[PDB]
């Protein structure tokens, strides 16, 4: 909930490498580790309200 | 190129292109996948 704490916010492409527990329609539970590929994205990277 | 797709692997968040993707060996650690497809090669 409340590990990492930083004074920036990382705008650049990155990952998490984070597990879930999922559950499929045979029950079957299983964890799996998870990437999701994240970038920010700013159309106009002057605009206080958009920044 | 059923098919061969392509030749390259390209990461566009920081141009990383991995040109070729090799794997050496499997490995398959339990020894029930061993020694019983030991009798297999029997």
């Amino acid at each position: 909930p409340h590990a990492r704490r930083a004074l920036c916010l990382l705008l650049g492409p990155d990952f998490f490498t984070d597990v879930i527990t999922i559950e499929t329609a045979d029950h079957a539970r299983l964890q799996l580790q998870l990437a999701y590929n994240w970038h920010f994205e700013l159309k106009n990277r002057n605009d206080p309200a958009e920044a | 190129s059923l098919p061969k797709a392509r030749d390259q692997a390209v990461f566009p968040q920081n141009g990383l292109v991995v040109s070729s993707v090799d794997v050496q060996s499997v490995e398959p650690v339990d020894q029930r996948t061993r020694d019983a497809l030991q009798r297999s090669v029997q």
